[PDB]
């Protein structure tokens, strides 16, 4: 069931959860001076630059490959105390990103720190031998 | 009982945001070089898509749009960008001697003057017809030796006669990573929560119809007529006005004028006026009366919804300004004409005999509050007709003290902006962040 | 043994498929206004907008990383009825890609949802305990 | 402990291998006409190019996900004789760069070639069964 | 590097380089002429004479 770009941003979480290959995919797909040259490329480097960045993050965070990832962050409670059906059963993703985008930048922060930084070198160290 | 954060990559989530959007239109194949088309604006998808969105609510704001305002500085830059490779009438500021076109108790006049030739030391007197505006007397005590009415302020560039300037169909899109939102709602006002919202990467064709006063060419309004401001009780702030039946208007210039090629120098071509063939005429537009009084009902039942059921309605003709905004000013086969639409702003409302409107012509323009650079708009040959839609209009309230008993309703074209709010109210530009993070009993595999 | 950009463009899938490092190698390595330099900056937009392309199907694929990936999507015989030895060994990618084109569309739609848009999901309720 | 970007250039390589995410983040992120315009676009046009290089290379390693990866290539002694204490806690990343710049070209032939193009094919007829 | 076993079909006269080179050519003449002094005022009557 495929409703298109963005057909489930009013849905629940869980729901929407589900159709993330759909986001990703129109994620990113004489003189040529006219302002529309100058327009169409300047705007063509800003999807790509975009694109990259959001790709960046999930490679610093050890996700490149993968929609869904699992780290070991542990959720805390000062974030949002909902508990889980409350959150993928009877929120959208918006309302969702509106009452976490106080804390995104710290949860950043910790979800490369955290994880792929010690897990790196621990690999180092656990395959040594 | 523990919870982790878990990434979700590509989480239908979008922020309101303002980026540089492109051109689109269909594959239309042609005499061309139209100045908005352009030699290329990437050509619609053969099937575009609108997909909607259920369950989402998103407030929309037509007068805080910044789309509005990148369309207006695209319009201006690319009307510059046509008038720089053509010829510039620099030589043409000659003192001119004009007499009448024989007729007794005049808004052309019959001018001779002397104009350089291809060879520097050679000259050549030509005598051409110019429109009363267009010229202004180098006298005043007064003697007969005219001028042309923007040798004093600022050059003159003739408009190259292949680029033509009807407008076509213009599709506005947003680029990767961010989308447009498209209002559906048939009786959304101005700005507010949109219940029913679709997105699309592109826009619908709209057409770039300069005018004024009255709106032409553009989207009709769906269910009932629309009445959109961004402050109704503030007079200042002018009102848009959008049918739901187009009204009909036809405007000609019935006179058979002809095109003086005369060369201004070395390759240079200066288009003049040639007399006139036939008949002397003065353009003028025609309304059916019927239509025209049942849409102006229809407009007074949708006003009086945010004036009190009951109350005084009375329309006047423009007071304010001069020039351009005195007069439903517009663009039709390469004139420009402009009429005095006091026929139509002429009613009190309480409780095929097709009228007929006074219009003037120019060809040398200041658009879009040029301050700098006027244009020439060579003349067109033949006899000039089109008909066009009349589907909004743009009025404003006179104020003052007046105790509510009575309210009056001028139209006005204060700002070029106005014309593309009419179009673009119904969408939004956002960008889209598709990284989510959220609680789930999941827990990496320390392996 | 390397014989160069698209060298085995002629030879068996089989071999071909051998050398498939050599193709993505060299698959994205006053005025400034000049004619060339207005094409340099736009051809160069247009190599890396390529690239991010493809990589952005390996990546809804759940392949970003390697160069042969195997799927869960099953060979549909109406796309082509010829055993193993037949494609790989009497075949090259031109004439194969020129078989398949035809259902290629299908096939990489079945590719991003068969399995990543399903796999993600049910390996989030695997490592849930 | 965060120093910043480049912090740890002047530490040991290994104080430095711990430190890798602060590098990885911020290493990518009427007339237009203007030479600040072109020369803008230019220098956002040169940052995703060389971005995308390294990240190309990681990926035909085999390493696109993970800063720390490991492979089948052997140390030749012919690079470098220090033992493991005397190049990770008596060298900076730049003298080792400097005393390896040499041999690099043949090393990432090495390690796009020993590996990842052996180890795919040997994943096809492993999995194959 | 030579394609062994390849053999593709040519055809010089739908080919697309040519078009491009083409108006390379046109475009480079007119960005070198831009700059350079226009003989407007040369036009001027000539009285010539043999050698
Ligand atoms: C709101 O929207 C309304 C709805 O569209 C708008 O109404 C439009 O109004 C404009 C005028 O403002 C009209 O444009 C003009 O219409 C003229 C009348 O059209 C008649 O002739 C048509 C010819 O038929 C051809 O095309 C039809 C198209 O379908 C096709 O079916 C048919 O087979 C044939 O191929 C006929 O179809 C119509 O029914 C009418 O009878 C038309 O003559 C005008 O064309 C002029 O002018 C434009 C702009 O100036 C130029 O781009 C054209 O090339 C053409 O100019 C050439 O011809 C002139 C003829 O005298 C010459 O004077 C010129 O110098 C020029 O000649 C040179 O170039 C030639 C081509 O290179 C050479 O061969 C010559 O040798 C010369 O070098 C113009 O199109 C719209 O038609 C009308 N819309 C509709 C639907 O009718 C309204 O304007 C809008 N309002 C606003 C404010 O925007
Ligand atoms: C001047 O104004 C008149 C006012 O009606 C206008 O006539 C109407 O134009 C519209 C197009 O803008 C016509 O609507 C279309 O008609 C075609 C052919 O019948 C249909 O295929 C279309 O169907 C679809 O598209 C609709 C949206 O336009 C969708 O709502 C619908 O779901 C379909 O997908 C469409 O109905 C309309 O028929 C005419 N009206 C009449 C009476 O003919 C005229 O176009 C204006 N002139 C100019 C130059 O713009
Ligand atoms: C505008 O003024 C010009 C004068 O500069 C007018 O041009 C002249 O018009 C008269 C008509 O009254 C022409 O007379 C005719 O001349 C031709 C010459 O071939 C002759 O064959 C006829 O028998 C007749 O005498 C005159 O030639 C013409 N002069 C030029 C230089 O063209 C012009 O008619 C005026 N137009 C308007 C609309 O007022
Ligand atoms: C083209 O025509 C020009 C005339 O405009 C020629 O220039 C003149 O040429 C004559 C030669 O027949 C020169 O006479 C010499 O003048 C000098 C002056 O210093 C004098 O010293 C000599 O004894 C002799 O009288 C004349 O000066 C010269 N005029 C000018 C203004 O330069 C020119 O020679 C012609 N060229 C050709 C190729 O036809
Ligand atoms: C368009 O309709 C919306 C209704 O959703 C109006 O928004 C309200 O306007 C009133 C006054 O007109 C305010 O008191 C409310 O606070 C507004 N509500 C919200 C949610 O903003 C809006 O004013 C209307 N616009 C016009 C021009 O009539
Ligand atoms: C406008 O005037 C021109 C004359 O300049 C008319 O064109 C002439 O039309 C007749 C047909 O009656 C032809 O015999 C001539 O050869 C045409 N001459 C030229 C120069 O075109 C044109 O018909 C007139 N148009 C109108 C609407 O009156
Ligand atoms: C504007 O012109 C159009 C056509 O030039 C007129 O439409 C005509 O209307 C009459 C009825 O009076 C019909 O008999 C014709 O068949 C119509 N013609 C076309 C082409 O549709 C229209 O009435 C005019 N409007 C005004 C106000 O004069
Ligand atoms: C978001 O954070 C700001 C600053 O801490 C706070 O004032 C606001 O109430 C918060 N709103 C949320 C997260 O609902
Ligand atoms: C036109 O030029 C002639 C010769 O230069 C001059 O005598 C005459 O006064 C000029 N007339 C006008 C109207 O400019
Ligand atoms: C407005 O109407 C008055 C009649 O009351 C008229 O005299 C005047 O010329 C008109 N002006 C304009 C600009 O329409
Ligand atoms: C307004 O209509 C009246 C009544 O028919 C008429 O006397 C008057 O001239 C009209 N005025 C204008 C400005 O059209
Ligand atoms: C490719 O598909 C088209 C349309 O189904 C078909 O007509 C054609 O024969 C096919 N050619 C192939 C795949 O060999
Ligand atoms: C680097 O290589 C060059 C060429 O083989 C050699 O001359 C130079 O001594 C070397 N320097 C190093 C690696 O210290």
């Amino acid at each position: 069931v495929f409703l298109g770009f963005l057909g489930a941003a009013g849905s629940t979480m869980g729901a929407a959860s589900m159709t993330l290959t759909v986001q990703a995919r129109n994620l990113l797909s004489l003189l040529k001076l006219t302002v529309w040259g100058i327009k169409q490329l300047q705007a063509r480097v800003l999807a790509v630059e975009r694109y990259l960045r959001d790709q960046q993050l999930l490679g610093i965070w050890g996700c490149s490959g993968k929609l869904i990832c699992c780290t070991n962050v542990p959720w805390n409670s000062s974030w949002s105390n909902r508990n889980l059906s409350e959150i993928w059963d009877n929120m959208t993703w918006l309302q969702w990103d509106k009452e976490i985008s106080n804390y995104t930048q710290i949860i950043y922060g910790l979800l490369e720190e955290s994880q792929n930084q010690q897990e790196k070198n621990e690999q180092d160290l656990l395959a040594l031998d | 009982e523990n919870l982790w954060v878990t990434v979700y990559y590509g989480v239908p989530v979008w922020k309101d945001a303002e980026t540089t959007l492109f051109c689109a239109s269909d594959a239309k194949a042609y005499k061309k070089h139209n100045v908005w088309a352009t030699h290329a604006c990437v050509p619609t998808d053969p099937n575009p898509q609108e997909i909607h969105l259920e369950n989402v609510t998103e407030e929309f704001n037509m007068w805080k749009n910044n789309m509005v305002e990148q369309m207006h500085t695209d319009i201006i830059s690319l009307w510059d960008q046509s008038l720089k490779p053509c010829v510039k009438l620099t030589p043409l500021c000659v003192t001119l001697q004009c007499t009448n076109v024989a007729i007794t108790d005049g808004e052309l006049k019959n001018c001779s003057f002397n104009m350089t030739t291809e060879l520097r030391d050679k000259r050549q007197k030509v005598h051409a017809l110019f429109y009363k505006l267009d010229i202004v007397p180098i006298n005043e005590n007064q003697n007969t030796s005219y001028r042309l009415i923007n040798c004093n302020t600022a050059a003159i560039t003739q408009a190259c006669p292949k680029v033509s300037f009807e407008p076509i169909p213009i599709h506005y899109c947003a680029p990767a990573g961010f989308a447009i939102l498209k209002c559906k709602d048939k009786k959304f006002n101005g700005t507010g929560p949109c219940p029913s919202v679709s997105t699309v990467q592109c826009t619908h064709g709209i057409k770039p119809v300069v005018s004024t006063q009255l709106l032409l060419n553009g989207s009709l309004a769906e269910e009932e007529v629309m009445i959109r401001s961004e402050d109704i009780r503030n007079n200042a702030k002018n009102i848009l006005v959008q049918f739901n039946t187009p009204v009909q208007i036809n405007c000609t210039r019935p006179n058979n004028n002809t095109r003086k090629s005369i060369r201004i120098g070395p390759g240079q071509w200066f288009y003049a006026t040639g007399d006139i063939i036939g008949d002397i005429r003065q353009a003028h537009c025609n309304v059916s009366k019927a239509t025209w009084n049942e849409t102006l009902g229809k407009v007074v039942k949708q006003l009086r919804k945010h004036f009190g059921n009951n109350t005084i309605i009375r329309f006047a003709n423009s007071s304010g300004g001069d020039l351009e905004v005195t007069t439903h000013s517009f663009n039709c086969g390469g004139e420009f004409f402009y009429c005095d639409t006091s026929g139509l702003f002429n009613s009190t409302w309480i409780s095929n005999d097709s009228i007929t409107l006074p219009c003037r012509i120019k060809q040398i323009i200041n658009m879009w509050q040029r301050i700098g650079q006027a244009m020439y708009a060579p003349p067109i040959q033949g006899v000039i007709r089109c008909v066009s839609n009349i589907t909004g209009l743009i009025l404003t309230r006179d104020g003052g003290s007046t105790d509510s008993t009575t309210e009056t309703f001028r139209p006005s074209g204060g700002d070029m902006r106005d014309n593309w709010r009419s179009e673009l109210y119904k969408y939004k530009v956002v960008k889209i962040e598709p990284l989510g993070v959220a609680p789930t009993r999941c827990k990496r595999r320390v392996v």
